[PDB]
């Protein structure tokens, strides 16, 4: 399947249902539909073809979530480029995908790199609203590592996993919190995961989502959030019940303690937390532990299971799966794997390997440690390294 | 030290149906749906291999 595809679904089903809320500005799934219907034939107008990459340098608003629509729409793949990005990386990241044109906003307008078709999402053109299709096997987007930052390149059939995947459980009354950089595939939950769900995308007030900033957007209807590990251990310590009156808090990233969850859990004994795993090289996370409601976390914070759709696999030095409670190298299959790594076709062959438990497939070696409880739950037991 | 990431290791490199090429320990049966197209080599060997063949990424069901 296709995000797009997805989407249209409840594009079909609720057209009048809000999509995105930004700041007084609201759009419709049927109205976001149209925009980017028409982004999308002003992408083609200029000729641009399927797989062709189209960079994307906005502040989050609704028009960065129709721009991204509309590259797909297009038949392209978008390459996100945070706007608080320095110089130097911006061009590198361009130059290294091969993305061609760049949409930008009147704000960010010189932040598009000499060279590069500079198109302001807000000028209007003499084209025809027009849409060449998503497919699944196409290119949907180019995000880059924190490393020289690497290119992966993400088909839409992965996406389409990981944001329809039922396991998020997101419902068309959520609203969902937008503030994660659109250049890090978190920004898959926060925006894709309501959309083919129904729900809706707000798009956080301009700077960092603090404590009390949560606490107003919850407070304004926001039912999930994503937090950085960073953050959430930080919210979690200093006012955990700032997450009271959400339905589900997500994080994952980095290290978050299983202290900082059963302080959460402590003050906020009705919220739902997602403690989610995975590297960009598999979309966004392979590996999620929920703690239900009135549960207790105990001792270890696991990674969890596998997504459904996803196959997790513990293997020793010479590739012998281990039995529980052994340490041994973490791999990730089935769903959600990227195609690989942009110019880098060894490093490609190096990662995304033969897969001994399916034919003729790939697992993503993640370069970290786990071993298995006795219930199939992944504890993290460290970096390779 | 993981098989993968040993520099003195000896390896294969193995296409499947898509095109698509792996790294592999030679030491480690060769799995089903893959075929060895170099190697045993050298780690360096077998990456420069794949480089100088693996030119499309794309999956081959993708192009055709
Ligand atoms: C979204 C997070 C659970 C993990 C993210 N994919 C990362 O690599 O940092
Ligand atoms: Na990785």
């Amino acid at each position: 399947s296709t995000v797009p595809e997805l989407l249209a679904r409840q594009v079909t089903r609720a057209p009048d249902a809000v999509a995105v809320v930004d700041r007084d500005r609201v759009l419709t799934y049927r109205e976001l539909d149209e925009l980017a219907g028409r982004l999308s034939g002003r992408l083609i107008g200029r000729g641009v073809r399927r797989g062709d990459r189209v960079a994307v340098l906005l502040d989050r608003s609704a028009d960065l979530v129709v721009t991204l629509l509309a590259i797909w729409k297009a038949g392209a793949a978008y390459v996100p480029v945070d706007a608080g990005y320095p110089a130097p990386r911006v061009a590198f990241m361009v130059a290294d995908s091969g993305a061609s044109r760049m949409v930008c906003s009147a704000a960010t307008r010189d932040g598009v790199p000499e060279g590069i078709e500079a198109i302001v999402v807000t000028d209007e053109e003499a084209f025809e609203a027009s849409a060449a299709g998503a497919r699944p096997g196409d290119l949907a987007y180019v995000m880059y590592t924190s490393g020289i930052p690497k290119g992966v390149a993400v088909p839409h059939r992965s996406v389409a996993e990981l944001a329809g995947n039922p396991g998020w459980a997101v419902e068309p009354g959520d609203a969902v919190l937008m503030h994660a950089p659109y250049a890090f595939d978190a920004s898959l939950f926060e925006i894709w995961v309501p959309l083919v769900s129904g729900g809706r995308v707000v798009i956080a007030e301009p700077g960092p989502v603090d404590a009390r900033r949560l606490r107003e957007a919850i407070s304004s209807g926001v039912t999930r959030a994503y937090l950085t590990a960073g953050s959430f251990r930080a919210v979690a310590e200093e006012s955990p019940e700032s997450f009271a009156g959400l339905r589900e808090v997500l994080t994952g990233g980095d290290v978050v303690p299983a202290h900082a969850v059963a302080r959460v859990r402590s003050a906020c004994p009705r919220v739902r937390i997602r403690h989610m795993y995975g590297p960009t090289e598999t979309t966004m996370c392979a590996t999620w532990h929920l703690l239900e409601p009135g549960d207790e976390i105990g001792p270890v914070l696991p990674i969890g299971r596998p997504l459904p759709g996803r196959r997790a696999q513990v293997l020793d030095a010479s590739l012998r799966a281990v039995a529980p409670g052994v340490i041994g190298d973490l791999y990730l299959s089935g769903a959600g794997l990227a195609d690989g790594y942009l110019r880098r076709a060894g490093l490609t062959a190096e990662r995304f390997v033969a897969d001994p438990s399916a034919p003729g497939a790939r697992m993503y070696r993640t370069g970290d440690l786990a071993q298995w409880t006795a219930d199939g739950a992944l504890l993290f037991a460290g970096r390779a390294d | 030290t993981n098989p993968f990431d040993n520099e003195d290791g000896s390896f294969l490199v193995l296409v499947n149906g898509e095109g698509q090429h792996s790294l592999w320990p030679a030491f480690a049966e060769v799995p089903d749906g893959w075929t060895g197209v170099h190697g045993p080599a050298s780690r360096q060997d077998c990456l420069g291999y794949v480089e100088q063949n693996w030119t499309d990424l794309r999956p081959k069901s993708l192009i055709s």
